[PDB]
């Protein structure tokens, strides 16, 4: 919900 | 039992580089993916498999493998084939299908 | 005690719209936060500041202010610059930095 890794989960 | 060792391997730090998209249920609100629950009818992650292992929810090893692949299948169904999570899903599934095949 | 008023103000309802990401320690067990402790080596939140004040850990106002800024520093370091939480940290830090000033 707020990290740099979790941007990879975005389409 | 032998599935519990498989579950430790998928949750092990060795594969944490590509297994992290599945550590927790998909938060469709935080990732900008509101249509996720319109497309995915049966979500699955490793924290859910782990909870169903400690509670003994799997009758045999096949039910275990069914939930793990569903977690990969949802990624193949929802994400585009060139998406980063699909590359991480292929690699983590490759790890799973090996440890699951070489059981007694 | 000049710091206790600063702590209650940041924890009051007046700033609850943007102060809620800092009420509790960052839960690194969330979906994509498994790397927080690999990147941030000194976590900090407001529940620890209150617990370090009730246990009376801060000697002077320079020890209190050091922890508060580290909590904002971790937010700027870990999160992308265009994320809402850094904007929430920027908004809340202005409230802190000028009660301490």
């Amino acid at each position: 919900w707020k990290g740099y890794l979790c941007l990879r989960k975005r389409i | 039992k032998h599935c519990n060792g498989i579950l430790k391997e998928l949750l092990s730090k060795k594969h944490a580089a590509y297994a992290w998209p599945f550590y927790k249920p998909v938060d469709a609100s935080a990732l900008g993916l509101h249509d996720y629950h319109d497309i995915i009818k049966h979500p699955m992650d490793l924290s859910t498999v782990k909870r169903k292992m400690e509670n003994r929810d799997y009758r045999d090893a096949q039910e275990f493998a069914a939930d793990v692949r569903l977690m990969f299948s949802n990624c193949y169904k929802y994400n585009p084939p060139d998406h980063d999570v699909v590359a991480m899903a292929r690699k983590l599934q490759d790890v799973f299908e090996f440890r699951y095949a070489k059981m007694p």
